[PDB]
RNA sequence: GGCCGCUCCAGAAGAGGGCCCCCUUGCCCGUUAUCGGGGGCUAGGCUCGAUGUCGGCC
């Protein structure tokens, strides 16, 4: 019977200088056997805190940890630019050791609506037998957005995939692709291909669409 | 700065296959440590795999690798190993080797205090295949505030990675190359896009340069607007 | 009614075992290894013990 570690929120946005708190709940008591790790993209985790609140050697003192029952918190007292990263908690009260799923600390900026573009499949692709329809959401903030595909006004489900960039290194926005993949046969069964986008930066949902052929 | 862990042995294997990972340690003795393997599937969290105490030979394993994976250590080489048999697609991950320092004054092992750089393990039955590259063309319809969007759809390659540049690296501003998605076919796909001034479309040439080292492919695709 | 027992029956019977919580390991302890103390539960299901509503002897 393992002990689960549940981290919330999955991500949060903050600015340099903010006080940041990250929380993790053990499914049952782990006494005081919790560690916190920092991981940057493409890099190995580093130990920050062990035994709930003890700083590991060399870790800056703006990092601290505390416990309230099964709730464990990592606090960064004044967030520095090198602190944008993902943070993981882990218990070692009982084997097997288990990790929380992580909290990504991201850069806060002003709201930015996406610019939306839709791309029909190329004739090259159609000749090969497939039809990818691409909808682009460019340079928006915050990350949350809802992308809906409609084919002849019928809402699509299960036949699309999304991909989202990491925060731009220059302007801190996100960009996102949603790709609707039909067979050539299915794509020719319909006329209107529409991508509908909801985002905080938009007063009402934006729809880009095209008519097959035209 | 003296503690180092150097993983090797990762690679691409078919389901059912085997790999041996190595973790070469310096700056400390393996017999004064607990050595671990922890893996991280693409875009996911950390999953403990196996631990070993080279001093005692004691080992432990995640339930889902028991019988398949064997962790071992050669103290004469200060190296730990993970022998991985009966590999499957869900084992695809970066595998990190990590250390817990032994403290004779303590009474149990504590946290994972140092982690190596990681080695990538990919388990797939897919065959190596270069991408098909299709244009994402701008049309006169879709000009938003003096800005056009165009791109390249880089579809059905294996494995990772592909690199994409634009105009042989002369075009970098406004470029977004999205993370690849693993399609249900077992092949990868991604798009790279760029926004440019719409007035430029007649007098500028936009080419995406797609490189896929595993297939030794370099493909240049001119992306131009469709008219009428 | 006595004595000797637990082979059988009874649950009237309490330890083992198992789960949870507190104390930053906190008398002493601690397998290259997570303890100890305290608290909250679990009973007739296994082991051991005890008992008689049981068995044997007189
Ligand atoms: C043994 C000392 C302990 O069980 C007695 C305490 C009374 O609580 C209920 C009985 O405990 C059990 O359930 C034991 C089950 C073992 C198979």
């Amino acid at each position: 019977s393992d002990i689960q570690m549940t981290q919330s929120p999955s991500s949060l946005s903050a600015s340099v200088g903010d006080r940041v708190t990250i929380t993790c709940r053990a499914s049952q008591s782990v006494y005081y056997s919790v560690a916190w790790y920092q991981q940057k993209p493409g890099k190995a985790p580093k130990l920050l805190i062990y035994s709930a609140s003890y700083l590991y050697s060399g870790v800056p003192s703006r990092f601290s940890g505390s416990r309230s029952g099964t709730d464990f918190t990592l606090t960064i007292s004044s967030l520095q630019p090198e602190d944008f990263a993902t943070y993981y908690c882990q218990q070692y009260r009982r084997r097997p050791i288990t990790f929380g799923q992580g909290t990504k600390v991201e850069i806060k900026r002003t709201v930015a609506a996406p610019s939306v573009f839709i791309f029909p499949p190329s004739d090259e692709q159609l000749k090969s037998g497939t039809a990818s329809v691409v909808c682009l959401l460019n340079n928006f903030y915050p990350r949350e957005a809802k992308v809906q595909w409609k084919v002849d006004n019928a809402l699509q489900s299960g036949n699309s995939q999304e991909s989202v960039t990491e925060q731009d290194s220059k302007d801190s926005t996100y960009s996102l692709s949603s790709t609707l993949t039909l067979s050539k046969a299915d794509y020719e069964k319909h006329k209107v291909y529409a991508c509908e986008v909801t985002h905080q930066g938009l007063s009402s949902p934006v729809t880009k669409s095209f008519n097959r052929g035209e | 700065s003296e503690v180092q862990l150097v993983e090797s042995g990762g690679g691409l294997v078919q389901p059912g296959g085997s790999l041996r990972l190595s973790c070469a340690a310096s700056g400390f003795s393996l017999s004064s440590s607990s050595m671990h393997w922890v893996r991280q599937a693409p875009g996911k969290g950390l999953e403990w795999v196996a631990s070993i105490s080279p001093y005692s030979g004691s080992t432990s394993y995640a339930d889902s690798v028991k019988g398949r994976f064997t962790i071992s250590a050669d103290t004469s080489k200060n190296t730990a190993y993970l022998q991985m048999n009966s590999l499957r697609a869900e084992d695809t991950a970066v595998y990190y080797c990590a250390r817990t320092k032994y403290h004779y004054k303590n009474y149990y092992w504590w946290a994972l205090d140092y982690w190596g750089q990681g080695t990538l393990v990919t388990v797939s039955s897919a065959s190596t295949k270069g991408p098909s590259v299709f244009p994402l063309a701008p049309s006169s319809k879709s000009t938003s505030g003096g800005t056009a969007a165009l791109g390249c759809l880089v579809k059905d390659y294996f494995p990772e990675p592909v690199t994409v540049s634009w105009n042989s690296g002369a075009l970098t501003s406004g470029v977004h190359t999205f993370p690849a998605v693993l399609q249900s076919s077992g092949l990868y796909s991604l798009s790279s896009v760029v926004t440019v001034p719409s007035s430029s479309l007649g007098t500028q040439t936009y080419i995406c340069n797609v490189n896929h080292k595993p297939s030794n492919t370099k493909v240049d695709k001119k992306v131009e607007p469709k008219s009428c």
